């Protein structure tokens, strides 16, 4: 310890690292570290330039004997955190930053990274102890202020916020600027304290007073209009809602409150006034009629004689512009199955009325005029509507109408290309959408809709070169690759269920992994906003972030790829051939036992073979992508060759259980894996949870416990 | 059919709106970035379901021209089902509103490839934009760029 030519270099070190460009700092750290092990700094600034550039556990190792060495340090802890924080180890980088401030406490930086640690790891109470220090050591800025009475209003004490925000704002008696931004986001968030802690009553009080200083105006009326409705105020109501329609006139749940205002209907069901309840609806018409909702919400509620009134004037409408988007609209309507068969008997006649006349049904003819091509929409209708009722028969002999008409119109293709599909027939449905796609090379849509159907009829070569054609192909496996790193859901999606039914299953696994990769990258994007936010001070959106970001793995795209890869690690556990990904036909054949010892050597011999090529192939790919820095080092073979594909069934299960209440799957895919684990106290209460919930008399249910009988009776023998 | 302001829980849909009509997108990350900064100015179309059917990606430059403010549309885009109904039409009007109020904006631009023409007809006939110019091999694929400026006066 202590010398004064090693200084300068010791700090040229840590400069270096500042500066990126890490191999001229480790020239200045090797020097002294060889003839000088036993510095813990030393090591550890050594470790996380090893780090910095890569890669990795060389870093760690120098690191962690560094930290072993000064017991001590805090400049030991802080790089500890920063590799940590660096690798997203977030429980672990946050414990290096205390320890780091403990060591030194005038260091206030330390404070300002372990706040967005702590509330990415939703620790709101040491959080909060944080955000406090740091206000205490800067009470001048806003944003310190800011953060202390957000964290404090996530722990839920609501009081302790409104005294910090209140304490703040009287600071300030001249002004107005400031930003008036923050000051306006401010005002907001101070009135969703006092709504959170005063009640609606003082809340009202107090944004009837902010109401200057809001420069959302949306926010402002909304939040108004939800008190007013709240305090049964309806008049005050009634003209505030009537602020919004004039703003925007296509907002449904304005026309739901104005509704709920006159008193024309509750907070859920429209009760009563019934014939009122419409004629404000047809004065709705007079707020300018290039709004659709005045007509088209009460179709919603509207019944037997009525509605059919009202749902001719509103089919006619849309069929007399040839508007393609028309039973996408009505579709809605279909809920209860009664105004199915009215909209159904009703477009049925449009389709034998233009067939002598070109008037709709019969009385229309003494009304005169004339439409010339309502026939196509009408049989695009009907060949929609059918496809949905299921009729399929009466579906197709609709599109073959439309396309004899008009065979350059895309969307009687899209639509011919799902009855193929509903039909079973992938070949052809998979042609006629890319026939669909021939119609218009310039839309996206058109060919992702395309690749979709590719993928579906397991073409994923003939889907991926069609996708090339929309996608940047700069860099990283093709167009699927640039596919990733956009983080589109749906291909990765289709695509890893295409090889899963193929029993490919090293790909499938890629494909679901990258679903994984991108919903983890959607929960660590929040990080930096733990800082941001307050500095831009969007408190309110802030808010939502966070709440957004608790559920933000109950989605549907996660659980399918969750579950596909559970699925797909059950098979890797039960057969021991599926390791190899062997192609369909020898799937079954190794599957089906019935084969002897001389064809079973072969196909072994072969898809091990068939393995190294694959392996060899996956080298050319990682020595690809390493020339053109972060390397992929999974090209899709190195998940399936798990040792143990039941831990890693048990970690795609993780994210599963805490949303099992309301996907009672999870539960029953947490039997079948302990129930293997041969853990069946655990199996059998996973498997219980899953009964409660749709079971008894489920399918899933009973072969679960079918299976469960039958690997708990084989524990034992007899 | 239901217009109104984006927020964060859609976020997402609206990326996957932009996933499927736009060659063109960006990752999740900088929706969030857009909705932290400017909360306000990006709105969102939605179906019966509730999943993103059109959207506006709305924002203020962060380094304006000449130090005059300014709104810029990053990204629109509609599945081609809603299409041909107004809703892009709708979704830009609610968010040049917004603009306008809170941020002070000026005028307000964004960039469309010069062969798209349902695109130029929407901005230059029907939304009242101008031609500022043109920019050269702009996007990825070497096609050049119109840019379009309405200007609030
Ligand atoms: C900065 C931005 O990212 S620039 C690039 C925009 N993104 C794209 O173009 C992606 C694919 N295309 C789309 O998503 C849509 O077609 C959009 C966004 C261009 C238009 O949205 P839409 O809701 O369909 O159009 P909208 O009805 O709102 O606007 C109306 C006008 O658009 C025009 N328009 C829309 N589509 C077309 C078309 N295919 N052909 C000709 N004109 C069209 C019409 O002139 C219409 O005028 P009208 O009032 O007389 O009917
Ligand atoms: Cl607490
Ligand atoms: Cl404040
Ligand atoms: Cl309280
Ligand atoms: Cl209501
Ligand atoms: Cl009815
Ligand atoms: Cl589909
Ligand atoms: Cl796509
Ligand atoms: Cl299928
Ligand atoms: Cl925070
Ligand atoms: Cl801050
Ligand atoms: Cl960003
Ligand atoms: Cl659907
Ligand atoms: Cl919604
Ligand atoms: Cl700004
Ligand atoms: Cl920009
Ligand atoms: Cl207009
Ligand atoms: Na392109
Ligand atoms: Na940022
Ligand atoms: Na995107």
């Amino acid at each position: 310890q202590l010398s004064p030519k090693e200084i300068t270099l010791f700090r040229t070190a840590l400069k270096c690292y500042e500066t990126k460009q890490y191999k001229k700092g480790l020239k200045a750290i090797e020097p002294l570290l060889e003839r000088h092990p036993e510095h813990g700094e030393s090591l550890a600034i050594k470790g996380i330039l090893l780090h910095s550039l890569g890669n990795t556990k060389e870093g760690y190792d120098n690191v962690r004997l560094g930290l072993r060495n000064d017991v001590g340090s805090g400049v030991c802890w802080h790089i500890f955190g920063l590799i940590s924080r660096a690798d997203k180890d977030y429980v672990q980088a946050a414990k290096c930053y205390i320890n780091a401030h403990k060591l030194e406490k005038n260091n206030s930086s330390l404070l300002r990274d372990l706040a967005l640690l702590q509330s990415q790891l939703r620790q709101y109470k040491a959080l909060a102890d944080t955000r406090n220090a740091l206000l205490q050591d800067n009470p001048g800025v806003r944003a310190n202020w800011s953060a202390l009475a957000v964290a404090q209003f996530l722990r839920g004490e609501y009081a302790s916020a409104y005294k910090i925000v209140d304490a703040f704002e009287s600071t300030i008696n001249q002004g107005v600027p400031v930003d008036t931004q923050e000051e306006s986001e401010a005002m907001l968030f101070m009135n969703l304290v006092i709504l959170k802690k005063d009640g609606v009553e003082d809340a009202y009080k107090h944004l009837l007073s902010i109401e200057k200083k809001v420069l959302d105006r949306v926010a402002f009326l909304e939040t108004r209009a939800e008190y007013e409705l709240y305090l049964s105020k309806m008049e005050e109501a009634k003209s505030t809602i009537y602020l919004l329609l004039d703003r925007n006139p296509d907002n449904h749940q304005y026309y739901y409150n104005l509704q709920r205002a006159y008193g024309y209907e509750d907070a859920s069901g429209k009760v009563l006034d019934s014939a009122e309840w419409l004629n404000l609806y047809s004065q709705l018409a007079k707020r300018y009629p290039k709004s659709e909702c005045p007509t088209r919400l009460p179709l919603e509620k509207l019944e037997g004689d009525e509605f059919l009134t009202h749902v001719d004037l509103y089919l006619r409408k849309k069929l007399k512009r040839g508007i393609p988007s028309v039973f996408v609209d009505v579709k809605s309507l279909y809920k209860d199955t009664k105004k199915c068969k009215v909209v159904e008997d009703l477009v049925s006649k449009y389709a034998s009325s233009l067939s002598t006349t070109n008037k709709f049904s019969e009385d229309d003819d003494n009304s005169q005029i004339e439409i010339p091509t309502t026939l196509l929409w009408t049989y695009y209708f009907l060949a929609q509507h059918f496809d949905h009722v299921g009729e399929l028969e009466k579906a197709e002999k609709y599109v073959d109408l439309a396309i004899d008409h008009t065979p350059t119109l895309v969307e009687l293709f899209m639509t011919k290309a799902r009855i193929s599909k509903h039909k079973g027939e992938l070949q052809t449905a998979m042609e006629i959408m890319d026939h669909a796609r021939k119609l218009d090379l310039q839309d996206r849509f058109i060919n992702g809709k395309c690749a979709k159907y590719m993928l579906r009829n397991d073409e994923n070569e003939l889907a991926a070169k069609t996708v090339s054609l929309f996608t940047r192909n700069e860099a990283v496996g093709g167009a699927v690759g640039d596919l990733a790193d956009m983080q589109c859901l749906w291909y990765m999606l289709e695509d890893g269920k295409s090889f899963a039914r193929q029993k490919k299953f090293a790909l499938a696994l890629k494909r679901f992994s990258t679903v994984f990769k991108i919903f983890d990258t959607w929960a660590d994007d929040q990080f930096d906003f733990h800082f941001f936010a307050f500095r831009k001070g969007s408190l309110r959106t802030y808010l939502d972030l966070m709440s957004w970001e608790d559920s933000v793995y109950d989605d549907p795209s996660f659980r399918e790829a969750a579950q596909g890869s559970i699925e797909i690690y059950f098979a890797l556990f039960d057969l021991p051939f599926a390791k190899y990904s062997p192609k369909l036909p020898d799937f079954e054949k190794l599957s089906s036992g019935e084969i002897n010892e001389e064809e079973e050597k072969k196909i072994y011999k072969k898809l091990k073979k068939d393995l190294s090529k694959r392996l060899e192939r996956a080298e050319k790919l990682k020595e690809a992508d390493k020339s053109r820095k972060y390397d992929e080092d999974p090209l899709g073979e190195n998940l399936v060759a798990t040792s143990e594909p039941l831990k890693e069934a048990q970690k795609c299960l993780e994210k599963l259980l805490p949303y099992g209440d309301k996907n009672p799957s999870a539960y029953i895919l947490a039997a079948q894996l302990y129930t293997r684990l041969k853990n069946f106290d655990t199996a059998s209460k996973y498997l219980e949870q899953a009964k409660v919930i749709l079971g008894q008399n489920d399918p899933t249910v009973i072969s679960t416990e079918k299976f469960y009988n039958s690997i708990k009776t084989q524990s034992n023998a007899a | 059919m239901d217009i109104r302001p984006a927020r964060i829980s859609d976020l997402t849909g609206m990326q996957n709106c932009n996933l499927h009509n736009l060659p063109e997108n960006y990752q999740l990350k900088y929706y969030l970035y857009h909705a932290i900064s400017w909360p306000m100015l990006s709105y969102v179309a939605t179906d019966p379901k509730g999943r993103v059917v059109g959207y506006v990606l709305a924002k203020m430059e962060e380094e304006p021209k000449d130090g005059i403010p300014h709104g810029h549309i990053t990204s629109v885009s509609v599945m081609r089902s809603y299409r041909h109904l107004g809703l892009a039409k709708r979704l830009m009007v609610q968010s040049q509103r917004a603009m306008v109020e809170v941020y002070g904006a000026k005028y307000m631009s964004l960039h469309v490839r010069k062969s798209n023409r349902a695109a130029i007809h929407l901005y230059r006939d029907t939304l009242q934009f101008d031609v500022q110019g043109i920019e050269s091999k702009y996007y990825a694929d070497g096609e050049d760029a119109y840019a379009m400026h309405k200007d609030f006066s």
